[PDB]
RNA sequence: AGCUGCUCCCUAGCAUGCUACUACCGC
RNA sequence: GCGGUAGUAGCAUGCUAGGGAGCAG
């Protein structure tokens, strides 16, 4: 319960068949449903025909019938067709004002983040959506990383490298400290704790976080954890403000940030400033000199 | 018969789940104990019959409430309802006379 | 419900039949039109109808899917509502034994036990800071839930026994301020 | 007067229990029978003083943010 | 219903009435397409009523076997879990005590509250407080059931480990008192 | 997490029944 | 002009089934 991607309105809907299950309103829910293969809607109930053994999972098929909604032949007399004035039924019916350029959602929703093309939409699309961008993007990867085999250690000729075998069926991933693997310790119950390493060609170089010996059979996995949905999104409205607001300025200054203090009076008078940060002038220097120019 | 009066108001009052914290969500729990404390109504003590019209005026309430509640989540109200019975003495004066219509 | 088609054609049916009874020229011509209008409410009264069920029925599963969302949006927030609905009785309740202790927490003195009922039996109150020892503490009677208590066992967190008259404002910073209050009611 | 005590005190103990307070046997214990008594006492006086030493336990803990709560 | 013997007749009846109609020859001819459109609709009647019927009939029983089949696959998921039960736990109790206790017997038939007595490899003792654990439980050692018994893992109700010299007297306010001591049939 | 008994509310179905409209059939 | 049957809609009663809630021992 709660606002739609696109038009926020106030909403129940969620599409099923989507990446993260976002909110839609009804007319912006049956324009995702319309102009994607995105076919599965989710409400405070889910839409699909509550006859014994039926698999229809489209909304366009389905009709309500009594308590629940029906497919084509399990249905009673007494219907109704759910997709209906281009607005599937759902919670807060009228409240609902769609929008007018959906296509761009569309495209997100069914994106698989392989060309540039992809990013420039990521970054191109409104303000929510393409925050969702960047949470369908992550979502993605993290459901693909997991897709890959598991580093399961056969030998260990000696230290600093093992042999590796995986599992059959998904390939093998990167050999750099890209791809962060994790392990755990196989035992008789389950698998616990022996940490993140990254692996190479020899014979299989480990690099280890911690110190620690193996044996055969212990294997590890590239982790994911659970990824939930932002609040804010990517940086808050620019406003110059007329003076250094909330903050007090400094009695005297040292010479080895001058050419920073002359900055630090702007970044003070407004809220955000992007620094062109050009690598090693001194940029964690900068960061230092801000609580020198005001240390409470 | 009529039951104690603390009965029913500790019915009221105290509930189990959250659910019914709300009445909105249950009314027909309020029908009922209206039904069972209605010959309260005929007690000489003034302090009794106050126990049904209260019962009443909250089911009239929550009814009215109710209404306002998913006109405003939504834009159209309950199209038809035949309710008013719910909160009038008519309905409930029916359970106690003998002609069963079950 | 009369934005429906076969309203249209029920009303040129109803209006032959006015201009007919109006004239009242033939038996059977207008016999047509009850053979062409009595079959008018035939495709009126059974589209008609349906319809006005299904907007009830679609009413009555709106509510009952409203009232569902309500219901899961509420047993999901109880430990905030419990908490709210207390302390606003709480303030309603207007009592200074309770008021005494609901400010001394709001600003440390949490006692480490059940506060005890009996003229006998020991209580300790945590006190951080020194204005808060102000307040409470005035020599050997310590003020508490609106009662009065001996002071006996002032210690400092290093679990060390300082006396009491070292208690000053000058000498108080050199004490490990959560001082463990223990004492006994009159 | 006292109905406000007796509801108050059903409160207190709800939010107590669910405040995983059953989970040390002697408090959820106290914290009962402070309860009971409570809901039968026929005079207000040592109602509130029962309802103090009730409070209390819920006061020792720092698990209900109190300056917050209190937010007037 | 439009794929039925019944669609065509009508529509060639239909299509003809309109056809002369359009014509509009003879009063006989209305006759004729009048009488035409009210047997032609009987068999819209049956043709498309009643082999609409069958549908629900169809429909209705299908369903009630599909319930009738997961009805019987609930009973195999039962009888395994329950066979598998009996199997499990029946594998703790013969000890050879067990044998020597009923070859004993003048028939075979024991008394079922003098198995564990007779035959249980660890007692579970349950005390309210300190003055009944002085003189149930007293020390490592003690003796019910006219048997020998030794104590390890005396816990509370908390359910934590509690050591024996911890009971004292004056200690015995500060412990949770329903304290479930459990001992070991000494040999 | 028990066994009954009474009462309210919603929906579904079948059957029955009642009433109205249309068609066919002879009389 | 009547009857009967076939239809369709509306209504009532009752019986069964399914769900929700309340009271009494
Ligand atoms: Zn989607
Ligand atoms: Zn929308
Ligand atoms: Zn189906």
């Amino acid at each position: 319960v709660g606002a739609c991607v696109l038009c926020n309105s106030q909403t129940s809907l969620r599409c099923g068949a989507c990446i993260r299950r976002p909110f839609l309103c009804c007319k912006c829910c049956y324009d995702h449903v319309i102009s994607t293969s995105h076919k599965l809607v989710l409400s405070v109930n889910p839409y699909v025909c509550n006859a014994p053994g039926c698999d229809v999972t489209d909304v366009t098929q389905l009709y309500l019938g009594g308590m629940s909604y029906y497919c084509k032949s399990h249905k009673p007399p007494i219907s109704f067709p759910l997709c209906a004035n281009g607005q599937v039924f759902g919670l807060y019916k009228n409240t609902c004002v769609g929008s007018d350029n959906v296509t761009d959602f569309n495209a997100i929703a069914t994106c698989d983040w392989t060309n540039a093309g992809d990013y420039i939409l990521a970054n191109t699309c409104t303000e929510r959506l393409k925050l969702f961008a960047a949470e369908t993007l992550k979502a993605t990867e993290e459901t693909f990383k997991l897709s890959y085999g598991i580093a399961t250690v056969r030998e260990v000729l000696s230290d600093r490298e093992l042999h590796l075998s995986w599992e059959v069926g998904k390939p093998r991933p990167p050999l750099n400290r890209n791809y962060v693997f994790t392990g755990y310790r196989v035992t008789k119950n389950s698998k616990v704790q022996i940490g993140e390493y990254t692996f190479e060609k020899g014979a299989v170089v480990y690099r280890g976080t911690t110190t620690y010996k193996l044996n055969v059979g212990d294997y590890f996995v590239l982790t994911s954890h659970t990824v939930m949905p932002l609040s804010a999104p990517t940086l808050v409205p620019q406003e110059h403000y007329v003076r250094i607001t909330g903050l007090y300025p400094t009695l005297n200054i040292s010479d080895e940030f001058s050419s920073n203090v002359a900055n630090y009076q702007k970044v003070g008078m407004q809220k955000y400033s992007t620094l062109q940060g050009p690598p090693g002038t001194g940029k964690s220097h900068f960061a230092i000199g801000l609580a020198l120019y005001y240390p409470s | 018969p009529y039951p104690d009066p603390s009965r029913i108001l500790g019915a009221g009052c105290f509930v189990d789940d959250i659910v019914k914290t709300d009445g909105t969500l249950m009314i027909e729990r309020f029908v009922s104990l209206a039904i069972d404390a209605y010959p309260l109504t005929k007690h000489p003590n003034q302090e009794y019959a106050d126990v049904f019209h209260l019962y009443l005026q909250y089911i009239r309430k929550l009814h009215d409430e109710l209404t306002g509640h998913m006109l405003d989540m939504y834009s159209v109200m309950l199209t038809n309802d035949n309710t008013s019975r719910y909160w009038e003495p008519e309905f409930y004066e029916a359970m106690y006379t003998p002609h069963t219509v079950l | 419900f009369s934005s429906l088609p076969s309203y249209a054609a029920f009303a040129t049916a109803q209006e032959a039949y006015e201009q007919a009874v109006a004239n009242g020229d033939s038996e059977v011509v207008l016999k047509k039109l009850k053979k062409s209008l009595n079959v008018a409410k035939s495709e009126f009264d059974r589209d008609a109808a349906m319809q006005r069920k299904l907007e009830k029925m679609a009413d009555q599963a709106m509510t009952q899917m409203y009232k569902q969302a309500r219901s899961e949006d509420k047993r999901a927030k109880v430990t905030s509502a419990m908490q709210t609905m207390l302390f606003t009785m709480l303030r309603k309740l207007d009592n200074d034994a309770l008021n005494n202790i609901i400010n001394n927490a709001r600003d440390g003195c949490v006692p480490l036990n059940i506060i005890p009922l009996t003229t006998a039996a020991k209580l300790m109150v945590v006190i951080p800071d020194y204005n808060t020892y102000k307040n409470t503490c005035d020599g050997t009677t310590f003020t508490y839930a609106s009662a009065l208590w001996e002071i006996q066992q002032v210690v400092d967190a290093d679990s060390k026994i300082v006396q009491l008259s070292e208690i000053s404002m000058d000498n108080s910073p050199n004490l490990a301020w959560p001082l463990i209050v223990t004492a006994l009611r009159a | 007067k006292m109905s406000d005590v007796k509801c108050t005190s059903v409160v207190l103990l709800s939010v107590l229990q669910q405040l995983r307070v059953e989970s040390s046997s002697k408090l959820w214990a106290q914290c009962v029978q402070l309860h009971n008594d409570i809901l039968l006492a026929k005079d207000t006086t040592e109602a509130f003083e029962k309802m103090v030493s009730l409070l209390s336990v819920l006061l020792s803990m720092q698990g209900a943010v109190d300056i917050n709560k209190l937010c007037e």
